[PDB]
């Protein structure tokens, strides 16, 4: 079970590295909102980078969260650098996708898909 | 005979020879040296000899491999280690080719040859962004092809031809939006190969 | 003494007999450091030995261009000192060792 | 269900909705939300235009191929009204103007062009007809506006029996005449929002309890126009029109508690002060005080 | 009266058609191909097209090339900052309708879905005569509009 | 001073929404008694680095799970 | 072998010195190319005046395409499908059945002319000459749905068409 570590060598060090990491999108969500002139608030753009994260809670293996992390470093450089524009920040947030129905009976009414 | 591409066992035993030598030099991590039969010499090396073997193909006097002319990935789903990467170097000095091959799964890096050759930064770049492998020690690891955001690396045989989403401008939004795809002609899967073998050479043991 | 290498970066050398001479010295002394049964001792040494025999045995720069069969004279120079930066790196590395790990099963198996 | 217009898809452009639906003022503000809407979930739409080709292309990415389709029509000529028709299973009618000219007074736009559309639609025999009113429509009006839309409303709700009639508030948005109005500078005002009341016609079209109600589109708060018309130049960071548009724009907004809204068609009506800053953002160079 | 509305269409048609200055997206291959309409054969500057505008004084765009999901907002906001009248030619299948890259995971199915299209170009490329073919066309649309006729009936 | 920068450690967090102010009490666990999870620890540090003006490592940080070692950690 | 392409030492002869000097002080090479644009100001342009005059063109062009026929009047397509499967944009969608008269025919044959590369393969792959690309490449439309060509609108462009199709086929079928 002997594997070539990406960075952190367990979990406690991995956990670490999500921590920075949330820390540093929490801070630029301010500055996101004004900089893309965004219609969300501050705190819709801090309620989505929370979801983010918590989606990714069960993860155990120090190897695909540093990945996680690897990939949510670049996300917050190319939105602290403005390589994205107002469109890529804004598909966090789906805004004109219409909610899919949930429960069974809803699903049952308009297709055949589980 | 017109029709069929000459052999050159000339370059052949030169190629078989200058194998040797490479895995003679550097037992630790040469595993495998072939040469087909059109004349191209493969190293198939363990995935710590990065570094080491690429230096010492581009450094030695015997080598001289100066030039790489592409660094690239290949899916192959049925492999523990799924990624094969290929450097394929020129060596201008004794006018000759080389390729040099090793092997990476989805969680563990590889080390960066942009040391070696500066060359290698933005090849590396492109395996990253379209196959998901991650390069250890590169100095500005990070997409280069796909558009901002996206998700998942489209070279990967499991990744759908058409993608999950697709673009259009959205009048109430006033901006381009993302949503799930659909298409109003689905991509025709084509069934081609023949049920009779065609080149027995190459048959595999049952 | 030539006007130009013709290669942009690549200055010529006033003295390119006694530095080759130092560098091929030097690749033998490192060498030293190898384990005897290594290959690449035993094969650096072989063409270094070469190359320096040919280095004493030819006084004209363009007869022993002719003979080295390495480009210009600075080329060649170049060179020696790549093959001396690689020797140091080759000690730490100890490429001559077992090799590390097989592969998989099937890792090299083409067409699957 | 004819075979045609069965559903298919997961509601996106190249689904089939199977709404075939007639939007009559579709060129105008509210036009574009509702075709926007309509050709989202991949709807045929039908839009009969008295304008210039030119002023329908911001139309045109609205729908996946063949899904928008144009038409040339004249609210005088019955004829051009059954070609646009006759093949749709639904009539929104969107027509209206805020002033009045030479060739169309109020009781044009508001009693006889609604009410020929409402009367050909039914003879074509198109199952639903969904008609834009207005919340303050009253024949006892200061505002001739105001006094048309009661007429028609009446005329529409007896030539269509079974139309669903849908009077707004004031409505907001990007391109309304209302917060762009103050901006371009006693009375409680109830407005609502551009999407609320796409949404609201949209859901209309799909429920069939909808049939032959009225419902009033209001939003969530109650304001005096003067806290309003302070909050739109607080938000344009700006220091703080016709005569029958004075009126209107003084005119009480209607408490009609019997009616239904827009929660009973699944809407939740959004707060002007989410709003607010998206529509008037681009006229810049402390929320409002609401009534319980 | 409507005599001299119908004359002041025929003019300020004329004018805007006899001086159509495009703003070309040299996206890939079928830029190649509006190069050799610029070229001495065909010579767009003839026409009063002139060879290249500024988007600030164009009156069309032309999309000559695949439209990418990187590129459609860039290209998005060239369009919205156009001065109207504008309009939008599609030149050669990628623009059209996605082409020879239609199913890529990439690639906008033509340029449709971003920005409105008044004449569409066929062809992988379209020929530099087929996409003056094309402009042309485009000057007779305009010859048929009726914007002050349409504006003394409202 | 020590209770004035007590009285600043209450202050901010009772600005945080999530702690239930009555429930707030000087040693209180966060994840304990007030149920909060572990990023809603990392947001309060950060609040006290903005009120206390200084930068709060996520080693030091980790520690900090009720107010009192708050209010502790900031004295050294 | 290889040659220098700006390895050249000048001379310094005051002569020569002297005759750079004159080209910096009075703009000689400057001079020199005001002649060369003079000289096509007075040359015959190469425009040509479309649409009175047309670019030549050869019979292999590749323009738009139609289904041709028999010289019967029967239809030359015989629903292979070889051109469907070759295509390289997937370009064609066929469906086919036996005709009333038993014979085998298409019932659907589409070409989306926005997914067509215009390449040729698909009358490169028909056996029997029916679909081909033919001279036309003046047919630029207003709307993205008039290039979603059926198999009504392929005939049609077949029968419009095929006067000059057949001369080019006549022309270059030796080479095929
Ligand atoms: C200020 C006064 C300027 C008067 C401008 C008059 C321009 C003359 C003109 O319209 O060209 C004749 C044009 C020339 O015809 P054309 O524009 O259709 O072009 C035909 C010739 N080829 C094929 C080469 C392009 O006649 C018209 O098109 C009729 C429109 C007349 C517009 C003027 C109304 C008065
Ligand atoms: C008895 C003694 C009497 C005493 C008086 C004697 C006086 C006579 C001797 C003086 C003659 C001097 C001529 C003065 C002209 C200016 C000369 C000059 O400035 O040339 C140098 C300048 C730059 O040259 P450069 O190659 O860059 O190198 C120099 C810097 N290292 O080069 C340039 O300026 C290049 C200009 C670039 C622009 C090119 C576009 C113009 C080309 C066509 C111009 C045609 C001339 C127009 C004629 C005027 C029309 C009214
Ligand atoms: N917006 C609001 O605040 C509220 C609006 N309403 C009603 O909603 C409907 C639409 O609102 P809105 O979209 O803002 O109105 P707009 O003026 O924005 O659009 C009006 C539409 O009516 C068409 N139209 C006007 N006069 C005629 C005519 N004589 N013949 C044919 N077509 C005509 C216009 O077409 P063209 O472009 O050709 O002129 C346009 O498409 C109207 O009935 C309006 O009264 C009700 C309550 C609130
Ligand atoms: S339409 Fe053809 S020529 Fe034009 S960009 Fe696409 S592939 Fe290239
Ligand atoms: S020309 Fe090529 S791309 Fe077009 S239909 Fe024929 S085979 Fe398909
Ligand atoms: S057009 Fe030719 S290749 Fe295509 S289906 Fe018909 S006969 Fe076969």
């Amino acid at each position: 079970t002997s594997v070539k570590p990406i960075f952190s060598r367990d979990m406690n060090e991995a956990k670490r590295r999500v921590r920075e990491l949330y820390r540093a999108w929490y801070r630029e969500v301010p500055n996101t909102v004004h900089l893309f002139q965004l219609d969300i608030s501050v705190k819709q753009g801090r309620d989505k980078v929370r979801e983010m994260f918590k989606k990714n809670a069960h993860i155990t293996d120090p190897r695909v969260v540093d990945l996680l992390v690897i990939k949510g470093k670049m996300e917050l450089e190319e939105t602290i650098k403005v390589w994205k524009q107002r469109t890529h920040v804004m598909r966090f947030f789906h805004e004109t996708e219409a909610p899919r129905p949930k429960d069974f009976l809803s699903k049952f009414y308009v297709g055949h898909d589980p | 005979r017109p029709t069929v591409r000459p052999r050159n066992d000339v370059a052949h035993k030169q190629l078989s020879a200058f194998g040797e030598y490479v895995a003679e030099i550097l037992p630790k991590y040469v595993q495998q040296v072939q040469v087909s039969c059109f004349n191209e010499l493969e190293i198939c090396i363990h995935p710590d000899g990065v570094i080491p073997v690429l230096t010492f193909l581009r450094d030695h006097s015997n080598a001289q491999f100066k030039s790489l002319a592409d660094l690239t990935a290949v899916d192959i789903p049925t492999r523990q280690n799924r990624f094969e990467i290929v450097y394929n170097l020129l060596s201008l000095r004794f006018n000759s080719r080389i390729r040099v091959k090793t092997y990476t799964d989805e969680l563990t890096p590889i080390e960066s040859s942009v040391p070696v050759y500066k060359a290698a930064n933005w090849y590396e770049r492109e395996i990253w962004d379209m196959f998901g492998v991650f390069f250890a020690n590169h100095p500005d690891l990070r997409r280069i092809l796909t558009d901002y955001g996206f998700e998942g690396h489209p070279f990967r045989k499991d990744f759908p031809l058409s993608g999950y989403v697709e673009l259009r401008y959205d009048d109430e939004v006033k901006r381009v939006v993302a949503e799930p795809v659909e298409l109003a002609q689905e991509f025709r899967k084509f069934d081609l190969n023949s049920p009779w073998e065609a080149f027995p050479a190459y048959r595999q043991p049952p | 003494l030539k006007k130009t290498t013709g290669l942009v970066g690549l200055a010529v050398c006033e003295t390119p007999h006694e530095r080759l001479k130092i560098l091929y010295t030097k690749i033998l002394d490192v060498l030293g450091h190898i384990p005897k049964n290594a290959a690449y001792r035993k094969y650096t040494e072989q063409i270094t030995n070469e190359k320096l025999s040919m280095v004493k045995a030819e006084p004209d720069v363009k007869k022993l261009e002719e003979r080295l069969q390495g480009g210009q004279i600075e080329e060649v120079i170049l060179q020696a000192e790549n093959e001396l930066s690689l020797a140091r790196k080759m000690i730490q590395w100890k490429p001559w060792e077992p090799l590390v790990e097989e592969p998989p099963a099937s890792q090299w198996k083409w067409p699957i | 269900l004819h075979h045609a217009v069965i559903p298919h898809g997961k509601g996106g452009r190249s689904s089939v909705s199977g709404i075939v639906a007639t939007v009559f003022g579709a060129t105008g503000f509210l036009g574009r939300y509702v075709v926007n809407h309509l050709g989202r979930m991949g709807s045929q739409v039908i839009v009969p235009h008295r304008c210039e080709p030119y002023d329908t292309m911001h139309l045109r990415p609205m729908g996946d191929l063949g899904q928008i389709i144009f038409m040339d029509w004249n609210g005088r000529d019955k004829d051009s009204i059954r070609r646009a028709v006759e093949h749709s299973s639904v009539v929104i009618n969107l027509v209206g103007r805020e002033w009045e000219t030479q060739n169309f007074d109020f009781e044009d736009v508001f009693v006889k062009i609604p009410q020929a559309i409402a009367q050909v639609s039914k003879e074509a025999g198109v199952e639903k007809f969904i008609h834009i009113s207005h919340l303050n429509a009253d024949i006892k009006s200061s505002s001739k506006y105001l006094r048309s839309k009661a007429v028609g409303e009446k005329e529409v709700r007896e030539t269509f029996p079974e139309a669903t009639i849908i009077k707004p508030a004031e409505i907001f948005g990007r391109e309304d005449r209302f917060l762009n109005y103050f901006a371009n500078i006693k009375t409680v005002k109830q407005p609502v929002y551009i999407v609320d009341v796409t949404k609201g016609i949209i859901n209309a079209i799909k429920d069939p309890d909808a049939r032959g109600k009225t419902f009033a589109f209001v939003g969530p708060s109650r304001y005096l126009l003067f806290d309003l018309v302070q909050y739109v130049f607080a938000v344009a960071h700006r220091p703080f029109t016709t005569r029958d548009k004075v009126e209107r724009i003084h005119t009480t907004d209607k408490i009609l508690p019997h009616l239904p809204g827009l929660e009973d068609l699944g809407v939740e009506a959004t707060p002007l002060e989410l709003k607010a800053i998206e529509v008037l953002r681009r006229h810049r160079t402390q929320p409002a005080k609401t009534i319980p | 009266g409507e005599y001299v509305v119908a004359k002041l269409d025929d003019l300020i048609n004329w004018a805007r058609r006899s001086s159509l200055w495009p703003m070309t997206f040299g996206l890939a291959c079928c830029a190649v191909e509006m190069m050799h309409m610029a070229a001495p054969r065909y010579d767009m500057d003839r026409f009063g097209v002139v060879f290249r505008a500024s988007p600030r004084q164009s009156d069309v765009m032309i999309v000559a090339g695949t439209l990418t999901n990187k590129m459609a907002p860039a290209l998005r906001k060239v369009y919205d900052q156009m001065p109207e009248p504008r309009y939008v030619v599609s030149m050669g299948s990628c623009a059209n309708g996605g082409g020879y890259y239609h199913y890529s995971y990439s690639v906008v199915r033509g340029c449709d879905r971003i920005v409105p299209v008044d004449i569409y170009v066929p062809g992988c490329p379209p020929t530099a005569e087929a996409l003056l073919y094309g402009i042309l066309q485009l000057q007779k649309k305009i010859k048929r509009e009726k914007r002050l006729r349409i504006w003394y009936r409202r | 001073t020590l209770e004035g920068i007590k009285d600043r450690v209450l202050y901010v967090l009772k600005l945080y929404d999530k702690i239930d102010p009555e429930k707030l009490s000087v040693n209180s666990h966060f994840m304990k008694d007030l149920g909060l999870d572990s990023l809603d620890q990392v947001e309060i540090i950060m609040a006290m680095e903005d009120e206390f003006g200084f930068e709060i490592p996520d080693i030091d940080a980790e520690k900090l799970m009720c107010p009192q070692e708050i209010v502790d950690y900031i004295a050294d | 072998t290889y040659k220098y392409v700006n390895l050249r030492e000048p001379s310094m002869d005051m002569k020569s010195v002297t005759d750079r000097a004159a080209q910096t002080l009075l703009w000689t090479e400057l001079i020199r190319g005001l002649g060369m644009t003079l000289s096509y100001l007075f040359r015959e342009p190469a425009t040509i005046n479309y649409p009175f005059e047309k670019g030549p063109l050869s019979p292999r062009f590749r323009g738009e395409h139609a289904l041709r026929r028999y010289p019967s009047g029967e239809e030359r397509c015989i629903a292979c499908k070889l051109c469907e499967a070759v295509c390289p944009a997937q370009a064609i969608t066929i469906e086919a059945e036996p005709r009333a008269d038993g014979s085998r025919r298409t019932t659907r044959y589409d070409i989306d002319m926005t997914k067509c590369i215009y390449c040729g393969f698909c009358q490169e792959a028909c056996p029997v000459d029916a679909i081909v690309e033919g001279p036309n490449f003046e047919f630029s439309t207003e709307t993205h749905e008039e290039l979603l060509y059926n198999k009504e609108k392929l005939l049609n462009n077949g029968d419009k068409w095929e006067a000059e199709i057949a001369a080019n086929i006549q022309a270059d079928y030796l080479y095929r």
